[PDB]
């Protein structure tokens, strides 16, 4: 019967194409660790899926996948128990050392780029032709932080300019130098920028960026991260 | 609080006219205008559009199509305008009878019409879908959305061409109208002895609620993780950041396994595509091979 | 038992209820208290379907059913073997699926991400609990709810379905069908889209998101972007199980005839309503 052998073979095929799928997911994270960051014993049933390469436009060279994992920088953590699975405590500052929510990654250092090469990220005052739109402002209001506290104002847009969207706004503080806030983690009101994640003594400690005109992947992983740390890291200081 | 499903404050530049690659840049139209509207939720840009003479001929047929309909039903309606709103969704193109069999015989006005708006759409589907090839060739990019439109149009083909074809007329065919294609639909089924017990109709289900749950999943993992550029999938691809890893380790401690930023887009177009693919089958062996499901099931076969 | 990025992510906090008690991995799986919370519900739920089983006679999973009680039950309770043991499965149910949605909540609190997954479960929730729970007890029993059982089920699904005719007519499903079909067009398409530009033509470099948006304005004169496509999928998904769960919560409730002549509102309007040609005429 056709319509027997049809469900019959769809059922085979349909396996073979969970395995390739689950496969395909394993090219990031791959052999998993022990704790310690040895390779661990049990791998799971599937085996790793053979490298492919990704060729990266404008001179940026090559990502083959999977391949040799490594944090490629200390991870400032130590155990809590003395067997498997518990939780690793911070042992310093978790928002200045990078850990918890508020990890980053070691991702490259330059600016991710465009179809055509340039910055894809850009400060509105150097991207022609852009403006606000619509909806409010927010160059100029202040800005709050989750303490009700005033942290600075905001100077400038980072604006995506391929993509024409804001995603981050510049902060400036009482010592006149300027941070980045991802625009996802601010509420623009009609008196003032809020930010919920941190209390205003924690945006100083917001890593800066080595040039005024450009952000790099590296600096936006360090920064997002830092911001999205706050919510657990500085609720002692968030007013309720 | 703020949770990134609509901006807060919009963006304008210069018109972003688009990668060259090797497009004919001839066939382009010009920049559409800007919707504010639509930059609450998306991009505000309107245009530019690629019209070359695949495009013309695609879009023609495809007004063909929908005009012959819409003469049929203004017809029905006497002309009259108010008749023609009041019973818009009860108007219908029907196909040949069964007595025409495959042949183009049949009179204008009981189903020669019903041939001339389906030719039209054959032309204007098909064409549609040498254009999403084309498209994707001029720049360079992989052909995963033809492949993935042929599975739709499987579907499609099945209803109104292949199985009418296997089943010796067009009668067979699917109606153009709302509650008459619905009522064929329900017809169907009951015809088929309950397409419940077909079971390339349950697995089409599965993928079609699937599809739901795996686009609600993703949808909302990336908008979590869009504090950290997480919708730049490309870049986190290419260079994996701490959004690709928050949002693995969301559902790896939620359900012990995960995706990667690429991955995850090969469980969509899978989960989809089956959708039509499981559902064509289904359709097609249907009164060619299996007359009713229910004695189907209880054998199997 | 690690991804190799994952130790850094595995520090205290983020729980809701229990301090660190919970605070834990078994595996790749986190714990807390809506971990243990689930697992209590999801266990006895899953023992009292299987000792339902043996009151019903079978173990075969394309036979075991357990029936909410009949309908002369009204909405109290029923033995074991007539309705209560669906009862006492559907209150374990409920319990597993909202300590599921909990823990994710404790989960995106630990990885210091949105709450948005959750949020989007709990849809399905009450989709669900609008089936079992608001609509049986609107209509005046808890026999109004599905059996349990992978093909009793669908027996109600057109046994409830056919009470009202053709059930294509009620307009409310006719919306959820609509954003259901839309949500999986827009999930090939994303999905698609990524890899294509991921990649390319052999030997061709990846392509960016300028080419994403380049490729849908040559095809349709638009591109959503990629932050709009995200967005898309969630609402389009969302409001799928929105517009699911309204047309079942007034079908037996607000409306119970059959739902082809709800249509008729339309054409009985006074300004055409009786002008001569047409289906209706
Ligand atoms: C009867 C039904 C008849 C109706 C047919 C309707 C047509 C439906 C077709 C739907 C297919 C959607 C494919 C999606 C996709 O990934 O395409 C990209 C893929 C690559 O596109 P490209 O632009 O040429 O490559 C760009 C990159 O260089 C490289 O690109 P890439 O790396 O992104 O893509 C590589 C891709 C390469 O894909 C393939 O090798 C072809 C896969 C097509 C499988 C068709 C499935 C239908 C079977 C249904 C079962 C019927 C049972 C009854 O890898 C796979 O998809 C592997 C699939 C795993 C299948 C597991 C099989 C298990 C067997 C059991 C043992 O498409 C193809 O290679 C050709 C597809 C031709 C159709
Ligand atoms: C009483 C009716 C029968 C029945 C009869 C059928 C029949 C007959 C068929 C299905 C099919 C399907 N059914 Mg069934 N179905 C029933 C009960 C159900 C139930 C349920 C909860 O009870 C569910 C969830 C489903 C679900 C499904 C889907 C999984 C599947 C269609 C997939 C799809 O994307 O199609 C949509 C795909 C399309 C190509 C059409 C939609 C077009 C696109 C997506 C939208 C474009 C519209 C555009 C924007 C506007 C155009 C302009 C207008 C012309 C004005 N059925 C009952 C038992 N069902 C199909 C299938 O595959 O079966 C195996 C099919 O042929
Ligand atoms: C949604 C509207 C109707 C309904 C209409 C239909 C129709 C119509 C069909 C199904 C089908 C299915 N339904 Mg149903 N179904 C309903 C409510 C439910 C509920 C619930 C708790 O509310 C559950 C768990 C299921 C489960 C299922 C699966 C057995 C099957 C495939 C679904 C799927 O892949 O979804 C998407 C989800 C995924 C892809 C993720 C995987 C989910 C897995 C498959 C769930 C397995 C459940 C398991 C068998 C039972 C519980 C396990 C306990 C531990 C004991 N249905 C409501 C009442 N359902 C199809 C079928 O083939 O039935 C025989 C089918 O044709
Ligand atoms: C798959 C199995 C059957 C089938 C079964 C069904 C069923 C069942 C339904 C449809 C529905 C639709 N089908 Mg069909 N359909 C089939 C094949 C097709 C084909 C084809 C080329 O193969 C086409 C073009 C269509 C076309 C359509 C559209 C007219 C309509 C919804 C489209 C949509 O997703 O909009 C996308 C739009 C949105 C996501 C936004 C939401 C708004 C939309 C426009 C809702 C419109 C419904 C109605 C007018 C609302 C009334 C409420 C009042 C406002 C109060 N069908 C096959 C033969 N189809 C639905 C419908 O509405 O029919 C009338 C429906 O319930
Ligand atoms: C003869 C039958 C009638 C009919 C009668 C009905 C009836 C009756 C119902 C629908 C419902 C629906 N129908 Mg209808 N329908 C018909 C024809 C169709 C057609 C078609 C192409 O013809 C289509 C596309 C649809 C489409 C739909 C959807 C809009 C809706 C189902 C989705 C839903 O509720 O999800 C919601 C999702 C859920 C309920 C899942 C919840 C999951 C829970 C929260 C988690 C479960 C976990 C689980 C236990 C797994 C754990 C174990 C493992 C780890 C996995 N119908 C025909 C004409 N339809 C249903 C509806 O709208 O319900 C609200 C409904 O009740
Ligand atoms: C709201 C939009 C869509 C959606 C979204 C959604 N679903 C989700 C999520 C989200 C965002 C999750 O985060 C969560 C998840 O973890 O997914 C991997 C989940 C989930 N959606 C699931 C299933 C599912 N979702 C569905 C639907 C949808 N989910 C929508 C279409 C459907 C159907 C029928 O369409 C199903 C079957 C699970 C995979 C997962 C939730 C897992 C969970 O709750 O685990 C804890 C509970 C258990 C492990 C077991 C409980 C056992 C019970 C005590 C006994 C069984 C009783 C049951 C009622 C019997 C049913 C018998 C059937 C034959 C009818
Ligand atoms: C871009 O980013 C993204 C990722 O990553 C980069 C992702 O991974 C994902 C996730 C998506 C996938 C991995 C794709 C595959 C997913 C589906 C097709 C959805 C359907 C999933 C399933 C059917 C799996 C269901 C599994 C469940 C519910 C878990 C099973 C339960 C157990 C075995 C036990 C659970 C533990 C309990 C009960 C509690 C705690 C432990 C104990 C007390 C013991 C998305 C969406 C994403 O967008
Ligand atoms: C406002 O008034 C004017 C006149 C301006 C209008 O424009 C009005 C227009 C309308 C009122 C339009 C109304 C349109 C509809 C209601 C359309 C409804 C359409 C459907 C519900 C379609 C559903 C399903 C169709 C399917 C499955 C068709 C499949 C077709 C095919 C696979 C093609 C088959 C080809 C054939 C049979 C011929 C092939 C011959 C060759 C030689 C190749
Ligand atoms: C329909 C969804 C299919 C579920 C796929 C289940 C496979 C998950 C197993 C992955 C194991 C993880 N390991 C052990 C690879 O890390
Ligand atoms: C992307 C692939 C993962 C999804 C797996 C879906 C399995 C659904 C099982 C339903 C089977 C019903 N049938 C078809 C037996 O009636
Ligand atoms: C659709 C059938 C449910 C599949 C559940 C898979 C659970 C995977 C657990 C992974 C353990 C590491
Ligand atoms: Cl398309
Ligand atoms: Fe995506």
């Amino acid at each position: 019967d056709l319509a027997s052998l049809a469900i019959y073979s769809f059922w085979i095929f349909l396996a073979g194409l969970i395995y390739y799928l689950q496969t395909e997911n394993m090219r990031e994270g791959y052999p998993l660790e022990n704790e310690d960051g040895t390779p661990a014993a049990n791998q799971g049933p599937f085996p790793l899926p053979k490298p492919k390469t990704f060729i990266l436009p404008h001179g940026r060279g090559t990502l083959t996948v999977p391949g040799p994992e490594s944090e490629d920088r200390p991870i400032a953590l130590a155990r809590t128990a003395v067997s498997e699975g518990f939780p690793h405590a911070p042992t310093g500052d978790p928002m200045k050392d990078g850990v918890g929510p508020a990890s980053w990654v070691a991702r490259r250092d330059l600016p991710e780029l465009d179809g055509h090469g340039h910055n894809k990220i850009k400060p509105m005052k150097a991207a022609a032709g852009f403006h606000v739109s619509a909806g409010k402002n927010p160059i100029g209001l202040p800005v709050r932080g989750c303490d009700l506290e005033i942290a600075g104002k905001v100077v400038d847009i980072w604006v995506d300019i391929p993509e024409q969207m804001a995603r981050f706004l510049e902060v400036e503080l009482k010592d006149g130098s300027t941070r980045l806030l991802p625009m996802q983690m601010v509420k623009v009101q009609s008196n003032r920028v809020h930010v919920n994640a941190l209390s205003s003594d924690l945006f100083a400690g917001i890593p800066t960026i080595k040039s005024p005109t450009e952000v790099t992947l590296l600096e936006e992983d360090k920064i997002c991260g830092y911001v999205a740390g706050g919510l657990m890291y500085a609720a002692p200081k968030r007013k309720s | 609080e703020y949770q990134n499903i609509f901006s807060q404050v919009q963006v304008r530049g210069p018109a972003d006219l688009g990668m060259t690659e090797d497009v004919n840049l001839a066939n382009r139209s010009g920049v559409g205008p800007f919707s504010t509207l639509l930059g609450w939720f998306g991009n505000a840009q309107l245009g530019p559009i690629y019209l070359g003479s695949l495009g013309v001929l695609s879009l023609f047929s495809g007004l063909m199509w929908f005009f012959t309909i819409g003469i049929w039903f203004w017809y029905q309606a006497g002309w009259n305008p108010a008749v023609f709103l009041r019973d818009l969704f009860f108007f219908s193109l029907e196909p040949p009878a069964p007595e025409y069999g495959l042949s183009f015989a049949a009179p204008l006005k009981e189903g020669g019409l019903w041939l001339i708006a389906s030719f039209f759409m054959f032309v204007a589907v098909w064409s549609w879908w040498g254009r999403t090839y084309l498209r994707a060739q001029a720049l360079g990019m992989g052909k995963h959305t033809a492949w993935w439109f042929l599975s739709a149009i499987w579907l499609w083909m099945v209803l109104g061409f292949i199985r009418p074809i296997l089943m010796g007329s067009w009668s067979e065919a699917v109606p153009y109208g709302i509650f008459s294609h619905l009522d064929w639909t329900n017809n169907f089924s009951l015809v088929h002895g309950n397409l419940f017990y077909n079971p390339f109709h349950g697995l089409s289900i599965a993928f079609l609620y699937g599809s739901a749950l795996l686009f609600a999943m993703h949808g909302a993992t990336i908008l979590a993780v869009s504090r950290f550029g997480g919708e730049r999938e490309l870049e986190q691809i290419a260079d994996r950041g701490t959004a690709a890893e928050r949002a693995a380790l969301f559902w790896r401690w939620t359900m012990g396994f995960n995706a990667t930023m690429e991955g995850i887009h090969r469980w969509a177009i899978w989960m989809a595509v089956l959708v039509t693919l499981t559902g064509g089958i289904g359709i097609l062996l249907s009164g060619t091979v299996v007359d009713n499901w229910y004695v189907w099931g209880q054998n199997h076969g | 038992a690690l991804l190799s990025f994952e130790r850094k992510y595995r520090v205290p906090g983020g729980t809701l209820v229990g301090g660190n008690l919970f605070d834990f991995w078994v595996g790749p799986f986190y714990v807390g208290f809506f971990g243990v919370a689930t697992f209590f519900f999801a266990a006895l739920g899953i023992i009292l379907i299987a000792w339902s089983a043996v009151l019903q006679g079978t173990w075969n999973p394309q036979l075991i059913s357990v029936y909410p009680p009949a309908l002369e039950y009204g909405l109290g309770g029923a033995p074991l073997a007539k309705g209560g043991l669906w009862q006492i499965i559907t209150i374990c149910a409920t319990g597993a699926f909202v300590s599921w949605a909990l823990r994710e909540v404790e989960i995106c609190r630990k990885l210091g991400i949105g709450y948005h997954i959750p949020f989007a479960f709990a849809f399905a929730i009450l989709a669900y609990l609008t089936l079992v729970l608001f609509r049986p007890v609107m209509m005046g029993a808890w026999g109004y709810a599905f059996p349990y059982g992978i093909w009793t089920h669908l027996d109600w699904v057109s046994n409830t379905g056919y009470t009202y005719g053709n059930f294509h007519y009620n307009p409310a499903h006719m919306i959820a069908i609509s954003f259901f079909f839309t949500n999986a067009l827009a999930l090939a398409l994303h999905g698609a889209l990524v890899l294509s530009a991921a990649n390319p033509e052999k030997g061709k470099e990846m392509r960016t998101p300028d080419h994403e948006d380049t490729f849908f304005r040559d095809l349709v004169g638009y591109s959503i972007g990629t932050l709009g496509i995200h967005r898309l999928g969630l609402l389009l998904s969302l409001s799928a199980v929105f517009f699911s769960a309204l047309c079942m919560i007034i079908t037996g409730t607000i409306w119970f005839d059959q739902w082809v002549d709800w249509w008729q509102w339309w054409v009985k309007l006074p300004w055409w309503a009786n002008i001569p040609g047409g289906i209706n005429g």
